């Protein structure tokens, strides 16, 4: 009771360190003992003058309760950070890279002033690295004083310092066992005449020593380096001993965790055999591999020396699985015009036996969608995928009769993925599509397909009707280095998929489409990252007929462009006048009707086109209120999308007056903010955008709510 | 086949002709595994062999193998060497 | 969605392992051994006379209860034995007696000069048990040094109208019969305690001293128990009505209401100023003392000026 | 949310629930009792009462961590078979998936950490105390358990096989051999062994491991 900043649960594990647990008995000895302990934290973060006074009562039954009154007082602000013996820099430029702040700006309302003494030992290590990667390399902080106003609300900061002389490197000689990789190592330690000293660099150098020997199995090698200093001519000669060691051997690959997933599913993402020479660059390959799996939330490496043994290790992946899926549900209707149901089942890890499976569809009075996709990402033990894919949608409205808008279509489709590089990957399969149409409002260019086709459909009746089967070759390629496989914040993905039909198809024609999405890391921490994300897509026909209006691309919506009415953007329909087939009472035909004008009157029914862009810039910044134990559970972002959709076979020289939608100038935009959630229903996104540049017939949508992985 | 991306399947433990040529009969196992390293195979049943085999496979380039087999007596002392330099 | 009652007994999980295939030995072809077993899974070889699968009892065994007296309780294959305060004399006897007749058991053979009896049959009533269980008993009250005790064995049990013999249900009915023996005269002596405290008045004179934390309390000369329920009318006198307690834990927590002057020389002896926010307060344990302590809402504890105001009587409020 | 009844009171509700199946009011009531009279007449029960409850209630952990607190505050009481027996269970149940139990999935390539220490613990049980009334289920526990251990040690001995990692399926082999000699995953692994051993070109080896698995056809 008392604490206004120190939690209780932080208190609650600093009482059971002391022994005071629920349960136990009570060592009224250390009281004392925990009081002090207590005030010293305080004491740490700058709040002197705090008090933590503890009060046992007597309980019967020979109990007793523990109350710790916590009064803190004010913090102490620091009031001054004070370097004296700096001659060749300033005080202000040194203390601009410190962690604790002398004075805080107005317009910077995110940092304070207080003090705490493990940020100001960094800080001096913090100084001591500025001043020894100016080539000084004998800077010494002679002494550090920390004062305190009489009335503890005033602490003051000091450091003494001396900088000594500038020295350059004569040269890095390095000796020792070197274990048949001088020569590599020459390379490492490669220097530029007459630079300045640096401790940064030599330590990256030795980094880079150990590296490369862990390469080649020496997993624990000793690397030191004592710089001898000349003060005659103020140059500085580095001597880097080197004792590669023993060659280190893989014994034994262990994975922990994987209460779900196969053991198999695991392993084979390993680059490192099991009983083989040591490589650290193939168990950082493997961990890499299985972050970007997507199927474990942490993913850790260990490499434990076997016990009476100067030559084997074994390494030991620790991992955190994951919720791969997602549940999408929902229903439309209820009661009105009878009852419907969806469906949204997606797994990535079936079962933890790898496979994808999804299956989703929707039933209604009018549609009876259905689609089922089994994936094998292993079909061979390289990474040969082998892929499926069911469909089967139909649009019957429920009158069995004739001016319906009947489209039944169905089709399959069977895909082989296989990697080429540690990276990429290309797919190539088939698929058989029949499409159905019967019944179509006229409009221009549905018309225009369809003459393109060969067929002459009248323009007034709305009886009609036109089959096609479709055979087509798939294609693809991925390109995959993302830092994780949920919420990346590093790497880039880009995806082409394409399809074209092979000859004896009902219609010919050709599709393409590119993803694309990079995540550049801002923040060391990668807790700031910037998302550059892309797609692009073009068809068009082969011969003297047109690509399908039913391949063809939508824009605006949760996944492309956050704002607008989802496939709204791009050209709108035109209707030809009907002049027959028209319901007088129904009042739901459009403006080109018998009830209504004798005109090709435009329509706001989006149509889409067959060429698409849309760009999308997204600024990720961590949750402003969230405990960071759920910090990668949810994924807060700005974000600015642009989108443009349009029909390269669109005839600006007829219909003059109508909207030229051949133009790709027309771009939409839009800008809000989002929020992904990782619920037990998989991945939920909320978003808000407002949608300042329009065009004519755009719905706009504001909030939007989508189920599952937009992209 | 042939164009799809296999990674390199290293196998066995690190065989250089200098580490071979350190070894010579009468040698203790002791001094053995310290001039060659301890090997990762052994034979499980009634006797006293060592097996390094240096197993590499780089993928779609053919597997090479060179293997040393070195037979000790009760005792520990070596007695028999057997080195194989490429595989039949 | 569905159950049944014997989900209860039952292990959770299914009998899959009782279909696991059994282990066989290897044989060494001759001129070769096979390699030397480690030893860390090697199952050794028992008897297979107990239950498996789901016919075996996980519910925890009966421990016979020492509620009558702290004294030593114990049981041992077919009886339990239980030690009691010092040894009560002859009284133990009749006591247990009594505490018997309470639950109406018959005795068909008695012993009252040597302390033994019998009892017969008795029907047992447990959610637990699918079919109820039922048997004889005896009990006897025997010196085991410097006490007395009561001891009792379970003639045998029946369930279905079937014998028993596992050890199991002899041990479960067994203490059972113990805890009932003993949960009947500890409830006599907790009553007869209950009614000397009762009959015992407490003063309710307060005082200011502190104690080793350095902090004042509203100090009551009383038990814990008659301090702490008189506390709530007190506060309630002074308008700090209670709305959470916790008679274990000892933490209270009152409201603040508005009483004038005139109220404050009523009852509660005057005002200590406490007059904003929710405050808390602890009780102690010292069978003729009781610290009362206080704390402000923002977490502090009330000064020894603060809370003397309220010390000059605070007396008739209890 | 518990009353402050008297102790006897308590703990006839606890075992009323106990008895009614209600597990999550039980283990309250228990809690309750166990936390506001911590060493009285009631603590032993109490804290096997408690450990029946949480392992019938899913709370598996708490049931972990009252099994320890049992076993190293009373390492002597005459009912400490029963504190192991049900840890074996406790651990055991760790190690099992109610929706993959329904699809059929064989678990055995899954982590086996939960089976081990079970195997453990139930192998302390039946070493320290054979005459208990839980020895036979505890051995047959130890059966399923060792040859599913075995299974997990095939399945890796089989993938690295598909893998062409030789000298890794060799040694796994071996340690099978090693460690479970008596499993039917080991027989099934001999010939993963014998092809290990010819494609190295170890014609010796790959000799010997025919003659084994020659002399234990079947």
């Amino acid at each position: 009771s008392g604490n206004k900043s120190v939690k209780d649960d932080m208190l609650k594990q600093n009482l059971e360190a002391s022994g005071v647990r629920v349960g136990e008995s009570l060592d009224r000895t250390t009281i004392a003992d925990i009081e002090k302990g207590l005030e010293d934290f305080y004491y740490s973060v700058g709040k002197y003058s705090a008090s933590v006074k503890a009060v046992v009562t007597p309980l019967p039954r020979n109990r007793v309760d523990l109350k710790l009154v916590f009064q803190e007082g004010v913090s102490a602000e620091i009031q001054q950070i004070n370097i004296v013996g700096n001659h060749a820099f300033t005080t202000d430029e040194l203390i601009s890279h410190f962690q604790l702040r002398d004075e805080v700006p107005w317009w910077n309302v995110v940092g304070d002033r207080k003090y705490q003494k493990q940020k100001l030992a960094g800080d001096l290590e913090t100084l001591r690295s500025y001043y020894l990667d100016r080539g000084y390399a004998r800077f010494n902080i002679d002494s550090t004083q920390v004062s305190l106003t009489p009335d503890k609300k005033g602490i003051y900061v000091t450091v003494n310092i001396t900088e000594g002389d500038q020295y350059k490197l004569s040269g890095v000689e390095v000796s020792g066992n070197l274990a048949g990789h001088s020569a590599e190592i020459e390379q490492l330690t490669k220097i530029e005449p007459g630079e300045l000293y640096n401790g940064t660099k030599v330590t990256k150098m030795e980094d880079d020593i150990k590296k490369l020997l862990g390469r080649y199995g020496y997993a624990y090698p000793r690397v030191q380096s004592m710089p001898e200093i000349n003060d005659a001519d103020k140059t500085v000669k580095l001597r880097v001993n080197v004792d590669a060691g023993n060659r280190f051997y893989v014994r034994k690959i262990r994975f922990e965790g994987n209460d779900t997933s196969k053991d198999a599913v695991l392993r084979r993402e390993m680059r490192q055999m099991e009983g083989a020479w040591l490589g650290s660059d193939l168990v950082d390959q493997g961990k890499e591999r299985l972050n970007r799996l997507g199927f474990f939330e942490t993913v850790d490496t260990d490499t434990q020396r076997v016990p009476g043994s100067p030559d084997q290790v074994d390494v030991v992946y620790k991992v955190k699985e994951r919720n791969t899926g997602s549940f999408n549900f929902g229903i439309g209707y209820g009661t009105e015009s009878g009852v419907s149901f969806q469906a949204g089942v997606q797994q990535d890890n079936w079962l933890g036996t790898g496979y994808a499976v999804g299956i989703n569809g929707t039933k209604n009075d009018y549609q009876t969608y259905a689609e089922l996709s089994v994936t094998n990402p292993y079909f061979t033990v390289d990474g040969v995928s082998l892929g499926g894919r069911l469909f089967y949608n139909d649009f019957q409205a429920d009158d069995a009769d004739l001016s319906d808008y009947t489209n039944k279509s169905y089709g399959t489709d069977v895909t082989l993925g296989f990697p080429i590089n540690e990276y990429n990957s290309l797919r190539a399969g088939l698929g058989y599509v029949h499409n159905s149409l019967s019944n179509m409002q006229p409009q221009v260019a549905m018309w225009r397909y369809l003459y393109s086709m060969g067929e002459h459909p009248s323009t007034s009746d709305q009886d009609n009707s036109f089959k096609t089967d479709d055979f087509t070759f798939n294609y693809g390629w991925t390109y995959n280095k993302l830092d994780r496989g949920y919420f990346p914040t590093d790497g880039s993905r880009v995806n082409l998929t394409g399809k074209v039909t092979i000859p004896g198809s009902d219609n010919e024609y050709y599709k393409v489409t590119l993803d694309t999405a990079t995540y550049v890391p801002i923040d060391d921490d990668h807790k700031w990252v910037v998302l550059g994300r892309t797609r692009w897509g073009y068809g068009d026909g082969l011969g003297g007929k047109e690509m399908p209006f039913y391949e063809n691309f939508y824009a605006g919506g949760s996944s492309t462009v956050r704002g607008f009415q989802s496939n709204t953007i791009g050209p709108k329909a035109v209707y030809f006048p009907h002049q027959a087939s028209n319901y007088d009472p129904d009042y739901d035909y459009e403006c080109a009707t018998q009830d209504g004008a004798k005109d090709l009157c435009k329509s706001d029914d989006a149509v889409g086109g067959n060429a698409m862009a849309v760009a999308s810039l997204e600024f990720i910044t961590p949750t402003p209120f969230i405990s960071d134990k759920y910090a990668n559970s949810v994924r807060t972002s700005f974000f600015w999308d642009m989108g443009t959709v349009w029909d390269t076979n669109w005839d600006s020289s007829q219909y003059s007056g109508y909207p030229d939608y051949s133009d790709p100038s027309n771009i939409r935009m839009s800008a809000g903010i989002a929020l992904q959630w990782m619920s037990p229903l998989g991945p939920l996104v909320f978003s808000y955008a407002q949608p300042f540049k329009k065009y004519d017939g755009d719905k706009a949508e504001q909030f939007q709510f989508n189920i599952g992985k937009t992209w | 086949e042939r164009v799809v991306y296999r990674p390199d399947i290293n196998q066995g433990n690190y065989l250089t002709a200098n580490d071979v040529s350190k070894i010579r009969v009468g040698m203790t196992q002791q001094q053995v595994a310290y001039a060659l390293g301890t090997p990762l195979m052994s034979d499980p049943f009634g006797t006293n062999t060592w097996f390094y085999v240096f197993r590499q496979q780089p993928g779609h380039e053919g597997v090479t193998q060179q293997t040393l087999t070195l037979t000790f007596n009760s005792s520990g002392v070596l007695t028999n060497i057997d080195n194989k330099p490429a595989l039949s | 969605c569905s159950s049944d009652s014997r989900y209860k007994r039952q292990v959770s999980g299914d009998e899959a392992y009782l279909e696991a295939a059994p282990l066989a030995e290897l044989h060494a072809p001759a001129g070769m051994i096979l390699p030397v077993t480690s030893g860390d899974y090697a199952i050794p070889v028992t008897n297979g006379s107990g239950a498996v699968g789901k016919a075996l009892d996980i519910r925890p065994p009966a421990q016979p209860l020492a509620l009558v007296s702290g004294a030593r309780t114990q049981f041992t294959g077919d009886t339990a034995s239980l030690l009691v305060e010092n040894g009560r004399g002859n009284t133990l006897w009749p006591q247990v007696v009594s505490v018997l007749q309470a639950k109406n058991y018959t005795i068909t053979q008695r012993d009252d000069a040597g302390q033994t009896l019998t009892t017969d049959w008795v029907q047992w009533n447990r959610l637990d048990e699918d079919e109820q269980y039922r048997g004889r008993y005896q009990i006897s009250v025997k010196p085991q040094g410097y006490q007395q005790a009561v001891t009792v064995k379970l003639l045998n049990l029946e369930q279905a109208g079937k014998p028993v013999a596992d050890a199991a249900s002899m041990q479960r009915y067994s203490t059972e019969m113990m805890n009932v023996i003993s949960a009947g005269l500890d409830k006599s002596a907790t009553d007869a305690a209950n009614a000397a405290q009762n009959r015992a008045s407490t003063t309710m004179d307060v005082q200011s001293a502190a104690d080793d934390t350095g902090l004042p309390m509203l100090v009551v000369r009383g038990p814990f128990n008659v301090v702490w329920q008189r506390l709530p009318a007190a506060l309630e006198k002074v308008g700090m009505k209670v709305t959470d307690s916790t008679r274990s834990q000892g933490n209270m927590a009152v409201t603040y209401k508005p009483l004038s002057d005139s109220d404050w020389q009523e009852l509660g002896a005057s005002d200590p100023g406490l007059a904003s926010g929710d405050y808390k307060l602890q009780v102690g344990d010292l069978d003729n003392r009781s610290s009362l302590q206080f704390i402000d809402p923002k977490g502090h504890t009330l000064t020894q000026s603060q809370n003397d105001a309220l010390v000059a009587v605070f007396q008739a409020a209890f | 949310e518990v009353p402050d009844n008297p102790p006897n009171e308590i703990y006839a509700t606890a075992q009323q629930k106990l008895q009614d199946g209600n597990w999550r009011q039980a283990i309250t009531q228990l809690e309750a009792l166990d936390n506001r009279y911590p060493f009285g007449p009631y603590s032993q029960q109490v804290q096997l009462d408690l450990i029946y409850a949480y392992y019938k209630n899913a709370d598996l952990p708490l049931a972990q961590a009252a099994i320890d607190r049992f076993i190293r505050l009373n390492p002597t009481h005459p009912n400490i078979d029963y504190v192991m027996y049900m840890r074996g269970l406790t651990n055991m149940a760790l190690d099992d998936s109610a929706l993959q139990g329904f699809f059929g999935v064989d678990r055995s390539d899954r982590d086996p950490q939960h089976a081990r220490a079970a195997f453990s613990d139930f192998s302390k049980l039946v070493r320290g105390y054979p005459n208990s009334q839980y020895t036979t289920d505890a051995t047959k526990r130890l059966v399923f358990l060792k040859d599913r251990l075995a299974k997990y040690e095939y399945s890796v001995a089989e993938y690295y096989t598909e893998r062409g990692a030789w000298v890794a399926v060799v040694n796994r082999v071996e340690g099978m051999l090693r460690d479970y000699p008596d499993t039917q995953a080991t027989r099934d692994a001999l010939p993963l062994m014998e092809n290990a051993y010819r494609q190295m070109q170890m014609n010796a080896q790959a000799e010997k491991v025919a003659k084994i698995i020659a002399a234990n056809s079947s």
